[PDB]
């Protein structure tokens, strides 16, 4: 609802990718991200939900 | 050993909440916003010593606590020299007036006078280097908010005076009143019960 | 079929470790690691060797699933269950203790 | 610079307070010494 | 010299909406236009949202004292 | 022991300048944190029968602002003070204009010394510790704030600004080690400045009784 | 009388004692640096069955800053009331912050502030609660209901 | 108008961090004549691509030729004549991220922009002035087609 | 003790150094690992146990776990 903004990880999230490439554009659609309120990436779980 | 553990730490810990209970039942936050119990005997001056409810609060990051001498000051100072560097960020017309406005460059080498000495505060509440802070506004997600709905763009030189960042914060840090009053006994606590969050 | 024979070997490689911890304080030469008897250091080795094993056998149940798993589903939307719940299922059960 | 001055030689003046405090002290403890002295 | 918050607590709220809503009931004479409603509950939060709540508050302080404020003086929170 | 008397003695000298310096007397900068060693060459290094006696290392100190109220630490050298050794430390208190004294015992006082404590009480306020209480500072621990004590004319500022009565706040009784370092008494508010991780700093005040 | 009990070496009630390097951030030695970094330094404590505290403190070589103690009436009698009011919240935040629960601060403090609030440590039991003067008919709900009244 | 790029791009790996999900896999690609970088998830499902393809990609702001900019609804009614006719790929999604090689004094050189085409992760990266057309939290159409060469 | 023969001097050496062995408390074992960097120190030295992942960092003595 509305225009929400956050950031979690999805339980499947690696360590060791926060570091290298690919930090805002996961590989495995971890690390979630909402924006204005729109998901623009990640699968959701207990984590985020 | 699972089926047993639960038969009997039903029995116990009810008990310890009812005991809880009885000895705080009449404990309760009155106009005074002081915490009281049933003599009126006040318990504490304000409620969790900051005045604050448990539902708003969230979990949120010291930013100058741990980093280091260097880096909290190449982070926090406001450089007016570069001449380069503040054409990238402020317009046209705002780095003439921190290139040569010397109340300007005093004001803002006064904050930052200000934010080392609470620099030092921060460590001797938090030893143990501890970032992690509960705190009721969410900041870092209130700026995201006002990102996105006024379309920031980070990437053009943006038009605020960096001195109505520090007087803004001043008039807000006004307006944050948890005791109030204008006794200097009530001035220092005011400063003291918003002294975290400010 | 795979993850099968590196359980049991996992498995046979505790089992065999155990045997060893079994010698040397049947021999007299596990030594008292300090801060304890001799008879808990053994009951620390031996614990150690076999939640190890406990632990590296639920690693392979884990790797082994496929992504159209439904225990996996589960655990990775932290709906119901954890990993240990599939190690226990899949692999092993593991030391039972009381008190 | 010359308010660095101005504050180094007030806190001179805070050293200076200092020693008329010590001599201070130390002027009562010849007058005390001798009530130790015939407290025994 | 009031020196209480300048809020209307969610206790306040609940009672006064509780207590004017029992007025309305009992044909109390009501404080805001009615566009076709009649519940006692939406009057009352009607009127609420209004500011137009013929209730003061009383508010007790530790000491003994106390403190009268309007439902139009104080600031409605919800 | 010879040499761990020398250091206990000193150790305990050392709190009792902490001590008197937070309750606003006047100590020397030197006589505050001085080390062993000029301890050793102050004295004598002999404690066993020899020139560092007790009742040797007593201590006078007078308050900051009224050079005329002083206040004696006396050592005895009895393991366990009784009636006619404070009987005579107070004998001698009788010459002069000090009120105030602190009894650095070895070991405890007899229950009948006590009386003569309080008993001589209102017109000359002395007290007692052990030499064992003193050898730590106990207001530098790490889970003891800051305490202030509030001076009369304040409490009726503060019971005054809150509307409150003196019987409404917390209390803090009279034995308690802290109110023991302070050497505050019977009606009293203590001023407490506390670190806390939800405000930063909280500032509470407490009765002692 | 000599082999049972003669103290050779040591002080009483300490039964054993424990020689530990902390591994946590929790005991080690924090020190802010010279460039502002805090750099947590692992030093040698000591942990123990028994308690003392006094005689503990009083050694050399001990720092007696941060010696800490568990038992909240040891805290009481050495380190004063406010002393006890920071310990005990420590203590209760240590029993529930170990399975990786939180709880907030506030409950924390208010339990904390209770149960130091006459001076004197209060208990939750009836030889606290129904000693303090609350008014008879508080006390009689909670324990003792005939014999208060 | 409305083209805020356009290049060919080849194939240099289908999935190279090795294939994650069924139905959409990692394109790693370089383009032709601006010599851009790209990552590019697809429905690998209903447009496959293999290695060494090439095609013609064309990253739009809108979908008719005149440059009328849409509104951001679904409407499969419409006569107008749009840009997605000559393709065989089409996506929609925002912009979430510009980020590039700025320094502290001067400008930025490289840019990348990343697009989410509603969860399908893209990041389009190179020469700034090639990449001016991008904002971020604007809206953005995809529109490849492969090149039979 | 000063006084004493060499061979008895070096077995009252060896005594005390086993005496102090045997008190020393066993480090906790876990896996090494430079994979994890501590969030408060920023150093890699971390040991790892998987049972989620729990870590400890072995500089500072921070400890976090990954589910």
């Amino acid at each position: 609802p509305g225009h929400i903004n956050c950031i979690r990880t999805h339980s499947t999230h690696p360590d060791d990718e926060d570091s290298g490439p690919y930090k805002h554009i996961s590989p495995g659609d971890t690390k979630v991200v909402v924006e204005n309120g729109e998901l623009i990436m990640g699968i959701l779980c207990k984590k985020s939900l | 050993e699972g089926l047993i553990d639960t038969a009997v730490k039903t029995a116990e810990t009810g008990y310890i909440q009812r005991r809880l209970i009885k000895s705080m039942e009449s404990v309760m936050v009155k106009y005074d916003a002081t915490v009281r119990n049933s003599i009126n005997q006040v318990v504490q001056l304000r409620y969790g010593e900051d005045g604050l409810a448990g539902e708003s609060v969230e979990f949120q990051n010291l930013a100058t606590l741990k980093p280091s001498n260097k880096a909290f000051e190449k982070k926090f100072r406001f450089d007016y020299t570069n001449e380069r560097a503040l054409r990238r960020t402020l317009q046209e017309d705002l780095v003439k007036d921190v290139l040569s406005n010397a109340h300007i460059q005093n004001e803002l080498e006064r904050e930052f006078e200000r934010m080392r000495e609470d620099r030092e505060v921060l460590r001797v509440i938090f030893p143990t280097g501890d970032s992690k802070v509960v705190l009721p506004c969410n900041l870092l997600r209130m700026i995201w908010n006002a990102q996105k709905i006024f379309h920031i763009n980070p990437r053009l030189p943006s038009d605020l005076h960096p001195i109505k960042v520090v007087e803004g914060v001043k008039e807000l840090s006004k307006k944050l009143v948890i005791v109030n009053g204008d006794d200097p006994l009530s001035r220092q606590a005011q400063e003291n019960a918003t002294l975290l969050f400010n | 079929s795979k993850t099968y024979q590196d359980i049991q070997n996992t498995i046979k490689k505790a089992k065999q470790d155990v045997i060893e911890v079994i010698e040397k304080a049947h021999n007299n030469e596990l030594e008292p690691t300090p801060g304890n008897t001799l008879r808990q250091t053994f009951e620390n080795q031996v614990n150690r060797i076999l939640n190890d094993a406990r632990d590296k056998t639920g690693s392979s149940a884990q790797k082994s699933l496929s992504e159209y798993n439904n225990f996996k589903s589960m655990v990775v939307s932290g709906a119901k269950g954890s990993k240990i719940n599939i190690s226990q299922v899949i692999a092993v059960v593991g030391q039972q203790n009381v008190e | 610079r010359q308010k660095l001055l101005k504050e180094q030689e007030e806190k001179r003046l805070r050293e200076k307070e200092e020693q008329k405090k010590l001599l201070e002290q130390r002027a009562q403890y010849v007058e005390k010494t001798k009530n130790i002295l015939m407290f025994t | 010299k009031r020196i209480t918050t300048p809020y209307m607590t969610k206790y306040e709220r609940a009672r006064v909406l509780g207590t004017r809503a029992l007025q309305i009931a009992m044909c109390a004479p009501v404080m805001v236009e009615l566009e076709g409603e009649t519940d006692p509950l939406l009057i009352a939060m009607k009127e609420l949202k209004a500011r137009k709540i013929p209730i003061i508050i009383r508010r007790y302080l530790p000491d003994g004292s106390y403190e009268d404020w309007g439902v139009d003086e104080l600031i409605i929170s919800d | 022991d010879d040499e761990e008397e020398t250091y206990r003695l000193w150790k305990i000298r050392k709190t009792i300048m902490q001590l008197c310096h937070d309750r606003g007397y006047l100590v020397t900068q030197d006589e505050l944190d001085q080390t062993l060693e000029e301890f050793k060459a102050q004295f004598g290094d002999k404690p066993s029968e020899g020139r560092p006696r007790r009742t040797d290392l007593t201590v006078l100190v007078a308050h900051n602002d009224d050079p005329t109220d002083q206040m004696f630490v006396f050592f005895p050298e009895e393991p366990k003070v009784g009636i006619k050794t404070i009987k005579v430390y107070c004998q001698r208190m009788q010459e002069e204009n000090i009120t105030r004294a602190l009894i650095v015992v070895q070991q405890g006082m007899t229950p009948s010394a006590k009386q003569s404590l309080v008993d001589m009480a209102p017109k000359y306020i002395l007290e007692q510790f052990l030499q064992q209480e003193l050898l730590i500072n106990i207001t530098e621990h790490e889970l003891v704030p800051e305490h202030v004590v509030m001076t009369k004319e304040e409490v009726t500022e503060l019971l005054a600004r809150y509307k409150l009565r003196e019987n409404q706040l917390p209390r803090i009784q009279a034995g308690d080690p802290v109110a023991r370092y302070f050497g505050i008494k019977r009606g009293q508010v203590v001023k407490i400045i506390r670190p806390s991780e939800t405000a930063g700093r909280y500032i509470t005040y407490r009765l002692v009784q | 009388n000599m082999l049972t009990d003669m103290t050779l070496q040591g002080i009483e009630q300490i039964s054993k004692v424990y020689m530990h390097l902390p591994q946590t951030d929790n005991k080690k030695k924090i020190i802010i640096t010279e460039d502002g970094e805090f750099k947590a330094l692992q030093e040698w404590i000591l942990e123990t069955d028994g308690v003392s505290l006094m005689r503990v403190l009083s050694e050399k070589d001990v720092d007696p800053v941060r010696t800490t103690s568990n038992d909240i009436v040891e805290i009481f009698t050495v380190l004063g009331i406010e002393a006890v009011r920071k310990a005990l919240e420590r203590e209760l935040y240590h029993v529930i912050s170990f399975d990786g629960s939180y709880v907030n601060y506030r409950h924390l403090a208010l339990l904390c502030d209770t149960m130091t609030c006459r001076g004197h440590l209060m208990a939750i039991t009836r030889h606290g609660v129904n000693r303090q003067d609350t008014g008879p008919l508080m006390k009689c709900s909670f324990e003792e209901t005939v014999d208060v009244l | 108008a409305g083209i805020l790029f356009e290049d060919i791009f080849d194939v240099k790996d289908i999935d190279p961090e090795g294939k994650k999900f069924d139905r959409v896999s990692r394109l790693h690609c370089e383009s032709e004549s601006f010599k851009m970088d790209l990552i590019l998830d697809v429905n690998i499902q209903i447009y496959p691509v293999d290695l060494g393809d090439k095609f013609r990609l064309v990253i739009a702001s809108t979908l008719y030729e005149d440059g009328t900019l849409d509104d951001g609804e679904y409407n499969p009614t419409d006569d107008r004549p749009s840009r997605a006719d000559q393709f065989e790929y089409v996506m929609y999604g925002k912009v979430y991220r510009i980020e590039g090689d700025e320094t502290s004094t001067e400008a930025a050189t490289r840019l990348s922009a990343y697009v989410s085409y509603g969860g399908l992760l893209m990041r389009l990266q190179g020469d700034a002035n090639n990449l001016h057309g991008f904002e971020v939290d604007s809206r953005v159409y995809l529109l490849m087609k492969k090149l039979a060469f | 003790e000063e006084m004493a023969s060499d061979e008895l001097k070096e077995m009252r050496k060896n005594l005390t150094k086993e005496a102090i062995r045997e008190h020393q408390m066993a480090k906790t074992g876990g896996t090494q690992t430079d994979l994890f960097t501590c969030g408060k120190c920023k150093k890699k030295n971390c040991t790892y146990t998987q049972v989620t992942t729990f870590v400890v960092c072995n500089e500072c003595g921070n400890r976090w776990k990954f589910c």
